[PDB]
RNA sequence: GAGCUACCUAAAAACAAUUUUAUGAAUCAACUCGUCUAUGUGGCAAAAUAGUGAGAAGAUUUUUAGGUAGAGGUGAAAAGCCU
RNA sequence: CCGCCUGUUUACCAAAAACAUCACCUCUAGCAUUACAAGUAUUAGAGGCACUGCCUGCCCAGUGAUCACUUGUUCCUAGGGACUAUGAACGGCUAAACGAGGGUCCAACUGU
RNA sequence: AAUUAUAUAACUUAUCUAUUUUAUAGUAUAAGUUUGAAAUUUCGGUUGGGGUGACCUCGGAGAAAAUCCUCCGAAUGAUUAUAACCUAGACUUACAAGUCAAAGUAAAAAUAUCUUUGACCCAGAUA
């Protein structure tokens, strides 16, 4: 499902209701209105998923605040109304990510997801990660949106020159033989949070990231 | 062209009493709500709403607004108090307990589509029944017997 | 907040358009409509006044019809005719009893023979057991009845028709006792044994909004109705004696209270009390009084009248249980 | 009872310097307001002080006189204001 | 994330995401000597609502084609006449700018 | 919500004018009808917090003279040999209401047989 272009939103209530009619309703078996939970890990586009159901049938618009960040949707809310005919109601939930995460990297394919706040896994080591399955995956989209003529496997260089295309400085402390002096540097942080975001964005081009572990 | 539609349709418009006119036209505005454009619309399309008697007229129009749940869009543009209300009530009740019709709820909702109000009453008995309602026509005419005695009974 | 009558509607829906597809539209107005109703003769004061009376209303006896000792006139196929209201005799007996046509057909579907002896565990006011007193020649006839109120309908019904004479005798008895509990106090006893459970009453509820089983607070009895159901039964299968016919008669259209009691019955008596059931083809019936019925006939046991706004005499399921031994 | 406050009518007033696509633009005084913190809590004060902040040629601010009165008035609706 | 923006508000616990706001939309009114207004539908009043561009499309008798029959509506009695003559509801976002708004991050800075 | 409602706005009949051959128009008022600007008054009781359903009077039955204890019914009809008046003494009972009844007299020539509830005021129907 795409939720901004709303695509194949249509086939959902048909199967959902077929999967119902085959199972059993027990305590509610008498009631008329359906009501369905969506649940998941946090900025997958659950509570997008409600706007563009309620759009698609009862077409009355937004009723779930949708970000642009992880961790919007706080507490298990009312029923919101969702469709008309079949009537099915929809419950929203805050996003649940896990206690552990299994292996780091299964940490690291989520983190640029936008799953984890980059903040408590890095910036920096998100952007390698990136830099290094994209460079596997052959889509060398970042070296025209940012001009680096060859293309490179350092995220340290690769780093350098987009902080130079976005002209962005910083005053950071250096520790040196004689003392601590304050040095104008590129900001390699600056740059690897605009750089994941072109990649979120999708501008970096399209990646399926369990390709190469789990090609199955 | 208006007046030429109202003048043959209903040759009294200028005979008939001062009072008859504007009760007709006060039912319209104080009673039924409707818009200034709309009077003028509902007048010409049906020049023979003035003959119709005060209170009657009100009656067939709160039965839609009501009952039916349409709008006063919906009422204009389809000509509905054109019709008697004797065909109203017995193609409305028939696929209402049919279960082919349903009035919008509070929220304006309804679980099935309703049929087009084109298809209710413009069109012929024979297609009305085969399509809107898949019934046989005996049928219809011994529900419109029953639905005439509790009428009387009302 | 729905009330009784459209809870009842909203179940109905759900359920029973799954169960009859395409039908159930038809069937869905006729039960809005109003009943149609058949006169059922008094025999007795006026066995030929009444008959020749209603013939010139043009009513025309069914049964009679079908023939070609119970004789009920109704009126032609899709006349909505009414009739008159049922008018004290000479003799003092009531003319004739106006009741749905379908209500009398377990009766007649039921054999009953001369020199029987027949109970009705559950006959309220049914004219029922109006109609298996009327001309049935079943010696020592006997009715139970939960209540006790709709009991004394029953009693109001037998004094202005029954004559003191056939009533005053034991030949007729009537009682105020539990069904289920009847089937230990008289075991093997009856002939025959027509059993009426207390059904979901679908006309009747839709219509009437008082003392509707889908009432939010009758909830609990109205989900233990099957359950009730299957014990009347199974009581009545044991009063019957070896050989004996019994019939289940029911007014609701529900599967689960028309087929899987009757089934449920037979195999609760089958293991507890290893006794073994048959039923009885029921097929021939639907033939004879297709002209004044109409059955849906892909109902695996029992033979189920469905109302149609041409012939509104329905909703009635009636099973036909014969005792092997 | 509108010498406070709300809105209005009449007659008046104030706005430096610096930039600007020339303005309900920018920087920032006078001036208006009152964001955040500490103090004060019978206090200097029946709502202040000290810092820190917002606007500052405009739907700006301010002065004088008049007007609308409680079943009411006024209200860029806080059921806010009318000693 | 929220609100288009500059503005406004609970004097004395809330300055805000609320109110107003240009823009857009709906409804009412064909008129003069005290308001509206010494005005007149490109006006005025009442009220709603971010605009911008982009989508969805309630809907407007049928069938043979400006044209014939069946419908529809009325009457006279099931027969006989008379008469028809773009756009609702919605949405996803100009997309920027701006904010003593509510969250978050990095750098620096420090007696936190 | 109940009671009102010459605030407006319509109408109808009078009244008053004109005209008119009975018609029109109008209208310092009265009586109606329709709208409702407003006005006045109220928020029964039992129900963990609610939501909900319910319940509130009387009769029958168990516990056995307690209970939010457990059941059935009634706001009855049927049945008729039609069942008067008058009057000791008692039951029950806060009050109110509700029961039984000798004697005497009078109709006839066995009682009614099954087995319940609503006061006062105020309105009705009659001879
Ligand atoms: N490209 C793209 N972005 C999408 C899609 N669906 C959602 N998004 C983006 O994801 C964000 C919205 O996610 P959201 O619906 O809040 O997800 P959530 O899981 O319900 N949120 P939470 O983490 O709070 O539990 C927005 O940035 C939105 O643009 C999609 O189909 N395609
Ligand atoms: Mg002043
Ligand atoms: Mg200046
Ligand atoms: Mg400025
Ligand atoms: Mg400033
Ligand atoms: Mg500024
Ligand atoms: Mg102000
Ligand atoms: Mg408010
Ligand atoms: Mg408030
Ligand atoms: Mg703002
Ligand atoms: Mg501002
Ligand atoms: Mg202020
Ligand atoms: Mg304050
Ligand atoms: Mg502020
Ligand atoms: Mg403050
Ligand atoms: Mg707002
Ligand atoms: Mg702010
Ligand atoms: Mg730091
Ligand atoms: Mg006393
Ligand atoms: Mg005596």
């Amino acid at each position: 499902t795409n939720c901004v272009k709303d695509e194949n939103i249509k086939q959902i209530v048909p199967k959902v209701m077929e999967l119902i009619r085959c199972s059993y309703r027990y305590h509610r078996a008498e009631t008329p209105e359906y009501c369905i939970m969506v649940v998941g890990v946090p900025n997958v586009g659950k509570s997008s998923l409600i706007n563009s159901l309620r759009r698609q049938h009862l077409r009355t618009g937004k009723a779930a605040r949708v970000g642009g960040e992880p961790g919007i949707t706080r507490a298990v809310t009312s029923r919101i109304q969702v469709c008309e005919r079949p009537l099915v109601f929809l419950l929203d939930t805050p996003g649940v990510l896990a206690p552990r995460i299994e292996s780091v990297e299964t940490g690291l394919k989520l983190a640029l997801c936008g799953t984890v706040l980059d903040h408590l896994v890095g910036e920096e080591t998100m952007a390698d990660y990136l830099l290094y399955t994209l460079n596997r995956h052959g889509l060398f989209g970042y070296v025209q949106h940012y001009a680096l003529a060859s293309a490179c496997d350092q995220i340290e260089w690769v780093l350098k020159n987009v902080a130079i295309k976005l002209r962005k400085t910083r005053k950071v402390k250096v520790l040196t033989g004689t003392g601590n002096v304050n040095v104008i540097q590129p900001d390699y942080a600056m740059a690897a949070r605009d750089f994941l975001r072109t990649f979120r964005s999708g501008l970096l081009g399209q990646v399926m990231l369990d390709r190469d572990i789990i090609p199955a | 062209g208006k007046l030429k539609r109202v003048l043959s349709v209903c040759p009294e418009v200028f005979t008939m009493h001062q009072r008859d006119i504007d009760r007709v036209v006060k039912v319209l505005r104080e009673k039924c709500l409707f818009t200034a454009q709309h009077i003028t619309d509902v007048l010409h399309r049906c020049p023979t709403v003035l003959q119709e008697d005060p209170n009657e007229l009100e009656y067939k129009f709160q039965y839609a607004y009501f009952r039916m749940g349409l709008t006063h869009l919906d009422i204009v543009r389809t000509n509905f108090l054109q019709y008697s209300i004797t065909k109203i009530k017995q193609r409305h009740i028939y696929l209402e307990r049919l279960g082919r019709y349903q009035t919008p709820d509070k929220k304006g909702q309804t679980q099935i589509p309703n049929p087009s109000l084109r298809n209710i009453l413009r069109v012929s008995e024979a297609e009305f029944l085969a399509r809107t309602a898949c019934s046989s026509v005996e049928e219809f005419q011994v529900f419109k017997k029953l639905l005439d005695q509790e009428e009387e009974e009302e | 907040q729905f009330t009784a009558s459209r809870l009842a509607l909203q179940n109905f829906d759900m359920t029973y358009s799954v169960q009859f597809g395409d039908l159930w539209p038809s069937i869905r107005v006729s039960l809005l409509s109003e009943q149609k109703y058949g006169a059922l003769v008094n025999n007795f004061a006026a066995w030929d006044s009444v008959s020749a009376k209603l013939e010139q209303l043009s009513a025309k006896d069914f049964v009679s019809e079908a023939i070609s000792n119970l004789r009920c006139f109704t009126f032609s196929r899709g006349d909505v005719s009414r009739f008159p209201p049922a008018r004290l005799g000479s003799l003092g007996l009531m003319d004739y009893y106006l009741m749905d046509a379908a209500s009398l057909l377990p009766v007649l579907a039921l054999g009953l023979q001369h020199g029987d002896t027949v109970l009705d565990l559950c006959a309220a006011p049914g004219g029922k057991t109006l109609a298996l007193l009327q001309t049935g020649c079943c010696r020592n006839l006997a009715a139970n009845d939960l209540s006790t109120s709709r009991t004394g309908r029953l009693q109001k019904v037998l004094h202005s028709y029954v004559p003191q004479d056939i009533r005053e005798g034991n030949q007729v008895r009537v009682t105020s006792w539990d069904g289920r509990k009847w089937g230990e106090l008289e075991g093997d006893t009856y002939d025959r044994v027509l059993v009426d459970v207390p059904c979901t009453t679908d006309r009747h509820s839709l219509h009437e909004e008082e003392n509707n089983i889908f009432q939010r607070s009758r909830k609990k009895e109205r989900q233990m109705l099957p359950m009730l159901q299957v014990q009347l039964l199974a009581a009545g299968l044991l009063a019957t004696k070896p050989g004996g016919h019994v019939v289940y008669s029911t007014c609701s259209l529900s599967h689960l209270q028309n087929e899987y009691v009757v089934q449920g019955a037979i195999e609760l008596l089958a293991n507890q009390y290893n006794i073994k059931v048959q039923v009885e083809d029921l097929s021939h019936f639907r033939k004879l009084f297709m002209d004044t019925f109409c059955f849906f006939p892909s109902c695996q046991v029992g033979e189920l009248v469905i109302p149609n706004l041409m012939v509104n005499f329905g909703p009635m399921y009636f099973c036909k249980l014969h005792r092997l031994p």
